[PDB]
């Protein structure tokens, strides 16, 4: 089958070299047969109640929906598997980082054990196909390095999984492909993809598709893509669970104010709640609770006037100047105050996102991105604002610098080469300047 | 350490370095007359390799106005007349490339052989005002003569840089070490203007680069990127990953843990650009 | 001056030529200029507006075909429910129109047949689009105007 | 930027405004690095020389 192995790579090659715009007419042909959606009718004859299509002189709109919807299912299921075809590296590579980071430095396994994921990092440790998508995979001998002299070496080369760890120590210094795979570690990383944002809201976007050839019309949720795809209608979307951790709670208080509220007219004003006209059949909704806090907050919180306009006019002196007390009560309270504070708490919070959306274009406007110098002093210098920035404290360059070190040997690197790279490796920064850059106490030999 | 830099500065170094580079700059003027001179040649230019990283070193520690960076200087007027010499061949061989860049040069002789006749292009050098009068028909002898018939300026082309993308590079560096560190100085100044072809054809290649140290003495290095990661960072795969961690530096990042997740966000993205490259046609 | 010598065919056309007091002045140019000012994502919000509605009237199209009628008349019963570009046309001229709800130009649900669900789809059209979404249309035009 | 280029090759180019010798001081810029009768053509000099 090697005609096919690399042949169905090659397939997967460029399914991947044009995935976004594969995913822009993934968008906007679900977009195209919403919008021919918009002519559906349903009426008791045949073509019990049937839904027909309606069309003016035109014959192949209903099979080619057929099509299109399969279609949309199909690169539905093309950017799935491009995602875990191009993008599943961006998910493993940062948290065994993470991993050997508190492996080497704090003994997060080791000396202590603390949640969520803490305790599921511990199906990847003894599988010895563990380091095989990350650079450093003599991770597992540097913790002994480490601390082999504090606790006992035979229970954490047991714990960390190393097989003939002695053996292999001596042996490395002088001298059918799913049954040699491992059954733990793809299992491990299966779990992070489900647990992880995007790839659960991408199969969310799939789980719909299948289902929507039972009806058709629950494709109209996938017109909800609009919301997350773009930034600017991402953030009127995360302002409700920005501040919902009150919002929730201050309408249970909406909540809880009417039901103190509503049983007082429960108990003292039954006279007046009914909105039947027909004096024959009589139904006031005032004869149990549960169906009056129904009531209240079906009407109370809705039509802005008070309570008092669903019921008629209090023309007789039966506690008449009791219920314009009791109207104002609900009316001062329950609309003009707390629907402000849950208005309030939307548009302001509105303002606090757009503004901090653009004080951070603020921030790369004015400082530095490396020190802590702004660009105030740099404005006696005419135009000496874009040779610092493009060239000298530059983000780009500094990552080429990081990218060259590598690839050569370590018996080409200088002193100054060296310098930067013998404790990069265990990863203390104070090597940046943070106060002097070009300009502070260089100005006194500078023409 | 700097105390090498007390014996070296004044022992007997570099009028020795001047008599290395009287020979440097005039062997390769005899030494590009046929064909057979090359790989013997290119063995002296990567001797010219290590010839700049012997002073590269001594910029190490680089006080901005210090005695042994003005010893760094007047070697070049102890030896002036060597000089100009090194600076114009890496330039009448780099502007090479940019005869055939305009479309002017290119339809003189449309033969579809390829052998464009010598005098066809002696009087057409002639007549650009970039060239030199008597400076035409000696690199003409350093071209194939081929009985004054044939140029052949595809193979004029690409093997006489082949040596001299690694050496151009750091004399491009040598030249732009000592601008900026020893400021208002005259005759230092008109060799980068006459020289200002290599730093020209090395923008995209130079970097300019600050690291603290020393017990607070900064000073800059500078470093080489290649052409083959030069193209590819400017791509919409990683550009918005850009302002993906820009946005949030400030956004939840202190002061003392900004650049501690920084150099992760560097790896993460040449580890995606590792996958890309296996992957990339 | 195009549509002076075009006022002669009817004399009423006159009328678009009060409109030049708003661009006259500074202080009253302003006010129009503010709204193309922050145009760029409020007519994408607005069509945020246009599509959670839509959104939002598919299922009454499906599942709540009972009252939505307006007709007091028995005999001639036409309810806008059954061609879903009528609804959708009468959603947005009474939905972000009326600011209570879309319950009132339909009457009360006296009876049993799905009654706690329409008290949850009545009252998730009114916490969204005349609570908040006409909020942000008042928010990007008077914040701006500040 | 396009539009602009029906206006440099006409000779009642500059009659508006106070400097009208500056379709000469561009060659004067730039005479030596290009041809001169392309650029005399292109700017609309009538019998240049
Ligand atoms: C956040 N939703 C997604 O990831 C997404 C996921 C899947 Cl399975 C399918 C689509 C169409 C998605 N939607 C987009 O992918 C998308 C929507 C918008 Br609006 N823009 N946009 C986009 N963004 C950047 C590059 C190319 C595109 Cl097409
Ligand atoms: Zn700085």
């Amino acid at each position: 089958w090697g005609e096919l192995e690399v042949q169905r790579v090659k397939f997967l090659n460029y399914l991947s070299r044009n995935f976004y715009t594969l995913r822009f007419l993934a968008l906007f042909l679900a977009f195209a047969i919403n919008f021919i959606l918009l002519f559906y009718k349903v009426s008791d004859s045949p073509p019990n109640m049937v839904y027909y299509f309606l069309e003016e002189s035109t014959g192949y709109m209903e099979p080619a929906l057929w099509c299109l919807s399969l279609l949309h299912t199909l690169v539905a299921f093309l950017c799935i598997i491009g995602y875990n075809c191009l993008k599943v590296p961006l998910v493993i590579f940062k948290r065994e980082k993470e991993l050997a980071r508190k492996l080497e430095f704090d003994g997060l396994y080791i000396t202590e054990q603390p949640d969520v994921k803490g305790q599921w990092d511990r199906l990847v440790l003894n599988t010895p196909s563990f380091p095989s998508n990350y650079w450093d995979k003599f991770v597992k001998r540097k913790v002994l390095d480490k601390h082999g002299d504090i606790f006992g070496r035979e229970r954490i080369a047991e714990l960390l999984g190393m097989d003939l760890a002695s053996l292999e120590i001596t042996a490395h210094n002088e001298r059918t492909w799913l049954m040699s795979i491992d059954v733990k570690y793809q299992i491990w990383k299966f779990g992070v993809i489900f647990t992880d944002n995007s790839f659960l809201y991408l199969g969310w976007y799939m789980v719909m598709s299948l289902l929507g050839h039972y009806n058709n019309f629950f494709f109209a949720a996938h017109l909800l893509d609009i919301a997350m795809g773009v930034k600017t209608l991402r953030t009127i979307l995360s302002s409700v669970t920005h501040n919902g951790k009150q919002l929730v709670m201050t309408v249970g208080l909406l909540a809880v104010v009417v039901y103190l509220y509503t049983v007082v007219a429960f108990n003292f004003f039954r006279k007046f709640y009914n909105k039947s006209e027909d004096e024959d059949e009589p139904d006031m909704k005032c004869d149990d609770m549960m169906t009056c806090y129904l009531f209240h907050m079906y009407v109370g919180v809705r039509a802005g006037g008070g309570i008092g306009d669903e019921i008629e006019d209090p023309a007789g002196d039966e506690y008449e100047l009791y219920r314009v007390v009791f109207d104002i009560t609900f009316f001062f309270f329950v609309i003009v105050i707390l629907l402000a504070i849950i208005q309030g708490l939307i548009i302001d919070a509105f303002g606090e996102l757009r503004d901090q959306q653009e004080q951070v274009k603020e921030d790369m406007e004015t400082k530095c991105f490396i020190c802590g110098i702004g660009s105030d002093y740099f404005d006696t210098t005419p135009h000496g604002f874009e040779t610092h920035t493009l060239e000298e404290h530059n983000l780009a360059n500094y990552m080429f610098f990081l990218m060259y070190l590598i690839n050569k040997d370590e018996t080409e690197h200088t002193g100054q080469e060296s310098y930067v790279w013998k404790m990069y490796q265990e990863r203390c920064w104070d090597f940046f300047p943070a106060g002097d850059c070009f300009r502070k106490q260089y100005e006194d030999q500078l023409s | 350490c700097t105390g090498n830099q007390q014996s070296l500065a004044h022992s007997r170094l570099w009028d020795a370095v001047v008599g290395f580079l009287h020979v440097f700059a005039h062997m390769m003027m005899k030494l590009a007359q046929d064909s057979s001179q090359i790989e013997l040649l290119k063995e002296l230019l990567d001797l010219q390799k290590d010839m700049v990283v012997m002073l590269l070193s001594l910029l190490e520690g680089n006080v901005v106005n210090g005695m042994i960076a003005r010893q760094m200087v007047d070697m070049l007027v102890e030896s002036s007349s060597n000089v100009e010499m090194i600076l114009k061949f890496f330039d009448m061989f780099l502007k090479l490339k940019d005869i055939v860049g305009s479309e002017a040069f290119q339809d003189y002789v449309t033969d579809p052989r390829g052998l464009i006749s010598k005098k066809d292009f002696q009087k057409a050098m002639d007549s650009q005002k970039q060239f030199t009068g008597p400076e035409i028909q000696f690199l003409l002898s350093c071209s194939e003569a081929d009985e004054n018939e044939m140029i052949n300026f595809e193979e004029f082309a690409n093997r006489f840089q082949e040596p001299a993308r690694d050496i151009g590079f750091n004399v491009a560096v040598l030249l732009t070490n000592l601008s900026e560190h020893v400021p208002h100085d005259p005759r230092l100044r008109n060799f980068l203007e006459l020289a200002e072809s290599i730093l020209e054809y090395f923008r995209p290649y130079l970097g300019r680069i600050e690291i603290m140290g020393a017990s607070r003495r900064i000073e800059r290095i500078y470093f080489e990127i290649s052409e083959t990661n030069r193209a590819q960072w400017e791509m919409p795969q990683v550009k918005e990953s850009k302002r993906q961690f820009i946005f949030d530096v400030v956004n939840e990042g202190g002061e003392a843990e900004k650049m501690e997740l920084f150099v992760s966000f560097c790896e993460d993205t040449i580890f995606e650009m590792q996958i890309a490259a296996q992957i990339s046609e």
